[PDB]
């Protein structure tokens, strides 16, 4: 019912459907803009 | 060009078949009742099986590719 | 830096559940071996309701998702400590008038009409343009102080969004607040803070 | 307690083993059951279109796991069983088949269940 | 769906349990914590109970949020249908 398959590479995240993305946060690098405005990274909270 | 195709395909169908389970040999009076068309001899089945009968080729649909009786 | 990955993950789980969620907020402590996940809401009541089913459904399905260790964890009600400092209830009731209607403009004055009255000292509503379904062109209203941004860190903002809608037009959302500090006494307006002592004829006289 | 009770054990029979799912429909599987340990119980229709079919099933039912029940009309035995969809309160519905049965499952004992099979085995 | 009965009668036992149950939105990872069917299957079984009642419907981030209701449970008392004699006229007529 399937065919062949062979196809590894760069996986996606389920965030973003997008070449690339991140594995620290779980993101895209546009999605981590919003994280950044959250802090959610530790020993960080917010106001720079 | 955009997306252009020839006309695809559009399908037929799988094809649904009758069993054909209607075969077996009744007698009369103690209506004893032999089985015609082999039976696979795996337990999971608990079989009525009756593998199909193809040229020089044999196999019960239950269990995939196996079961190939040539005979 | 890998524990700051894990870290991420877990507050990840609040931003899921406590996506739309018609409640109010939830602060999580983490205790040994069990998460306390704390709801600081008005009608904490319903979300949990005691010993029934719907108190298991929350607990269980974030276990699995991530933590560790079979076991059960912890759920707790609280009232709140200020509605302004943080909610999420703040954002939702403004969206449970621009339901069956009452002018946006009226709507969005309520909302400061409460607020300013549990202290705050500055509010700032800001309501969605596209009144009347026009080009956006989004409305204030404001009365004291404020500060989301420029003086210092720590002004204890709320912030929310939320979505309404319509037939022709999103009408959008920001509720913002500046309020107190923590209750407890801690208030530090902006950072600068001045202070005299009452009158001098002194032998006693000091004063912060 | 548990003998049933006068002209009850007819169709309250087969009660335990509708919510067990376990009911097997058609005269097809039906005959794969018999040829196995697994037909507790046989039913069959009356009328039918190729009622040649129901002759099959009746010589394995001659042979061991020896059960027969009847009724007529595979549509209508549908209604007693589940393949009638109800759609209004004054049971109207699409009347689906399900007809011809072979029974897993029970799993209590005594009652009805005893009562049938007994019938067939020794007249 | 077009997904047997065999694999909807796993799921059920975990409602009963719990009630809510979760499952990423990505396809073909073959298991679920708990529920060992694949998850092309599971998310859209959710679907085809949710669509016919049983559950309050939120969407909310890449999960579809599924909460049974009282009614909920009571339907699915018909696929595992409580200890399994469950009552009332199945049979036409004893043999004889």
């Amino acid at each position: 019912s399937h065919p062949k398959n062979y196809g590894a590479g760069s996986r996606v995240c389920r965030v973003c459907g997008n070449s690339h993305g991140l594995i620290r946060k779980y993101g895209l690098m546009c999605c981590r803009q919003c994280f950044r405005s959250d802090a959610k990274d530790i020993g960080f909270i917010k106001y720079r | 060009k955009t997306y252009t195709k020839p006309k695809k395909i559009k399908h037929k169908h799988k094809k649904v078949k009758l069993a054909v389970l209607q075969f077996y040999k009744v007698d009369d009076a103690t209506g004893k009742v032999t089985r015609l068309r082999k039976e696979c001899p795996n337990n999971d089945c608990g079989a009525g099986t009756f593998m199909a009968n193809h040229f020089d080729r044999h196999y019960c649909g239950k269990c995939g590719l196996t079961y190939v009786y040539n005979q | 830096v890998s524990d700051g990955v894990f870290y991420a993950e877990l507050n990840e789980m609040l931003t899921r559940e406590l996506a739309e969620d018609g409640y109010s907020g939830v602060e999580v402590r983490v205790t040994p071996m069990r998460t306390e996940i704390i709801i600081r809401a008005t009608r904490t009541q319903n979300v949990l309701g005691e010993k029934g089913r719907r108190i298991r459904e929350l607990t269980s399905v974030v276990q699995k998702r991530f933590n560790f260790l079979e076991n059960g964890v912890e759920l707790y009600a609280e009232k709140v400590v200020n509605r302004g400092l943080c909610a999420i209830a703040q954002a939702e009731s403004l969206r449970y008038k621009l339901l069956g209607g009452l002018a946006v403009r009226r709507a969005c004055y309520g909302v400061l009409r409460f607020v300013m009255e549990s202290g705050a000292k500055g509010c700032e509503v800001i309501v969605s343009g596209k009144l009347r379904a026009q080009r956006a062109k989004s409305m204030k209203f404001k009365d004291g102080y404020m500060i989301s941004s420029g003086q210092p860190v720590n002004e204890y903002i709320d912030a929310a969004v939320r979505h309404v809608l319509l037939r022709q037009g999103v009408l959008g959302i920001k509720v913002k607040i500046m309020l107190d500090w923590d209750p407890k006494g801690k208030l530090g307006p902006t950072t600068p803070l001045p202070d005299l002592v009452t009158i001098h004829p002194p032998k006693e006289e000091n004063e912060l | 307690g548990e003998p049933m009770d006068l002209m009850t054990a007819l169709q309250l029979v087969m009660k335990k083993s509708s919510a067990h799912d376990g009911l097997v429909k058609g005269l097809r599987e039906a005959a794969k059951a018999i040829e196995k340990h697994a037909a507790q119980l046989c039913v069959l229709a009356e009328d039918c279109d190729q009622p040649d079919y129901v002759k099959l099933v009746k010589a394995l039912c001659a042979e061991h796991n020896v059960h027969l029940v009847t009724v007529p009309s595979a549509k209508t035995l549908g209604e007693w069983a589940g393949l009638c969809k109800i759609d209004s309160e004054g049971k109207a519905r699409k009347v689906v088949g399900c007809s011809c049965v072979v029974v897993k499952d029970y799993g209590e004992e005594s009652e009805g269940l005893n009562i049938v099979q007994d019938y067939v085995k020794s007249h | 769906m077009i997904i047997p009965k065999k694999n909807r009668n796993e799921i059920c036992k975990y409602l009963f349990q719990e009630g809510v149950l979760y499952a990423k939105k990505d396809y073909n990872l073959a298991k679920h914590p708990q529920i060992d069917v694949p998850n092309l299957q599971v998310i859209k079984l959710m679907q085809s109970f949710k669509s016919k009642e049983y559950v309050r419907e939120t969407f909310s981030w890449q999960y579809y949020y599924w909460y049974l209701t009282n009614d909920g449970i009571e339907h699915l008392r018909n696929y595992l249908n409580l200890p399994s004699e469950i009552v009332p006229a199945t049979l036409k007529k004893s043999a004889r």
